[PDB]
């Protein structure tokens, strides 16, 4: 895939949009295009701030103006930013018909009345903490282009939600996240397969033995951190379109990360040498962490009055 | 049905009428939303 | 308790928790970001984490960091937006030898993992 | 005991005035109706001189003192 996706990619034109794209931003939505036209699904993984959702819209009109596909497409974004969404596709494609599914059970039920009709709408807008339990009407549907914003919600695939949004019915997947690490490599891999089955069919072991020797290249653990990190990227390569904002709008202030670290006072060394000589490693945790913060979490300092 | 290959990148423009009209309805709502309504009049 | 402090010294400030509702949360950001007198604006890590705009402000100081890293990302990006005008200084506070000494450790160890795993040069020139 | 206390003006005005000699304090936290128990250890001679020297709020007895 990836030798002749750089074949393919040895440039489209951005029709039927009311903005215009930035130089990077046209270069990710002709690289998304190019992976769309090969019938290949992909993870946009720019940082925040870049603008990816400008480039999905764009990537949706120009799939419908020039292959045609008007077709059903439905958008998975967290609750609180379905306004954002709708209002980005409505500035910078007003020509879809939108359909902004949410709201009570009658609201649904009356949004959905007649929604089986073919063109009643072309770009359906909703949320996880909906399609979770809707997962009945969605899931019997013939959707084209399935888009999830902010795909860290789907980071694990014991969260219902990765369950529930597997199996939908969709001829392309795209994935819309900052962040597709900094929790597990097993991550990854959640929203790898929900993206390719088909390549990792394997369970989650076998990327568990990619990360088990890969999280020993941090620690004390056989500490290889060259070659396995290079196949991992070869078969991340034809996948996922990282880009830094460091690089791409570099016109950004520095930032500086300090670290300062302190004593304890006496009434938090007691309290931490109590809970050390104590419950559960989970427990103790948490009562150490509520100490390190402050000591009244526990008792503030009694005020004293006559009997 | 089946036949808007042309008839659907037509009518589209009604469409993206609708929504233009209906999206700077919005911005305006937002806008005269966002002020202060402040008078200090000092009786 | 950090209000508390920051009462007796006597510093202004606009506090966010996730009871707030997403009305005052975006008026409190609006006042933050347009008043200058308000010098701090204490606010949950894990709160909001897309629509915050907080470029009023110019330093960051986690008080409590989390074990796992990409939300203390998201939330020094609060600041750290597009359009900053002045550098943005994080100060991270760990107590000395504790359990913040582990959950650094092993933030910094994670953030590794996913700069190793995924900053690898994945662009669209490969 | 009926003392009531003053520990400044509500924490949120804070931006109100530019400069008060009112302090501020943050939103007291927990329920407005709270109890709990204090393990109190005194000795009889205060209780005897407490009855032998009463004292008391708004009582015009204080007087005595
Ligand atoms: N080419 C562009 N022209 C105008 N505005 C843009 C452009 N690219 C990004 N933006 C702005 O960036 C903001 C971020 O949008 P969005 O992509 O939803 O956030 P995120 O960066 O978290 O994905 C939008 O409000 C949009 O106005």
């Amino acid at each position: 895939y990836s030798d002749l996706l750089s074949q393919s990619l040895n440039t489209p034109i951005p029709l039927l949009l009311r903005g215009q794209l930035r130089e990077y931003q046209h270069i990710g939505l002709d690289w998304l295009v190019t992976m769309y036209e090969k019938k290949l699904n992909g993870i946009l993984a720019d940082e925040m701030g870049l603008g990816k959702t400008i480039q999905t819209i764009s990537l949706l009109a120009h799939l419908a103006c020039e292959k045609g596909n008007w077709g059903p497409h439905l958008i998975i974004v967290p609750t609180s930013v379905m306004l954002n969404w709708e209002m980005e596709l409505k500035r910078w494609c007003p020509s879809f018909k939108i359909l902004t599914y949410y709201g009570a059970q009658k609201e649904r039920k009356l949004k959905r009345q007649g929604w089986t009709k073919p063109n009643a709408f072309h770009v359906c807008i909703t949320s996880y903490k909906l399609v979770l339990q809707d997962h009945q009407a969605f899931r019997r549907k013939n959707w084209r282009y399935l888009i999830l914003d902010e795909a860290q919600n789907i980071k694990n695939f014991k969260s219902q939600r990765w369950q529930s949004l597997l199996n939908f019915n969709s001829q392309r997947r795209l994935l819309l996240t900052g962040t597709p690490l900094q929790n597990s490599l097993m991550e990854l891999w959640s929203l790898m397969h929900f993206l390719m089955p088909h390549v990792f069919q394997s369970h989650r072991e076998f990327k568990e033995w990619f990360s088990n020797p890969l999280t020993g290249m941090i620690e004390g653990s056989q500490e290889y951190n060259e070659g396995l990190v290079k196949r991992l990227h070869k078969v991340l390569r034809p996948f996922l379109l990282r880009r830094v904002k460091v690089d791409v709008e570099k016109q950004m202030p520095k930032k500086y990360e300090h670290v300062i670290r302190c004593r304890l006072s006496k009434r938090q060394r007691c309290l931490y040498d109590d809970f050390m000589a104590q419950m559960s490693v989970i427990n103790i945790l948490m009562q150490l962490r509520k100490v390190c913060n402050h000591p009244n979490l526990f008792d503030p300092r009694p005020v004293t009055s006559p009997f | 049905p089946l036949t808007q290959e042309e008839l659907l990148r037509e009518a589209k423009i009604t469409e993206e009428l609708n929504l233009r009209s209906l999206e700077t309805y919005e911005r305006l709502e937002a806008d005269k939303k966002k002020q202060v309504h402040k008078k200090r009049k000092c009786p | 308790v950090l209000e508390q402090f920051l009462t007796y010294h006597g510093h202004l400030y606009l506090r966010l928790d996730g009871s707030t509702r997403v009305e005052q949360r975006q008026a409190l950001m609006e006042r933050f970001n347009a008043d200058k007198r308000i010098f701090c604006f204490i606010l949950s890590t894990r709160s909001g984490g897309v629509g915050v705009n907080l470029t009023g402000a110019d330093t960051v100081v986690f008080y409590d960091s989390d074990w796992n890293p990409t939300m203390d990302a998201q939330a020094q990006d609060r600041c750290h937006r597009i359009g900053q005008t002045r550098d943005v200084h994080i100060y991270r506070l760990i107590s000395e030898r504790t359990v913040e000494e582990n959950i650094l450790k092993k933030a910094n160890q994670k953030r590794m993992l996913g700069d190793m795993a995924i900053e690898g040069g994945n662009f669209t020139t490969a | 005991s009926g003392a009531v206390k003053r520990q400044g003006r509500c924490d949120t005005y804070a931006t109100e005035f530019d400069l008060e000699a009112e302090e501020y304090v943050p939103l007291p936290k927990g329920d407005v109706h709270k109890k709990k128990e204090i393990i109190q250890d005194v000795t009889l001679h205060d209780l005897d001189v407490a009855n032998a020297r009463p004292q008391g709020g708004q009582d015009i007895l204080s007087m005595m003192g």
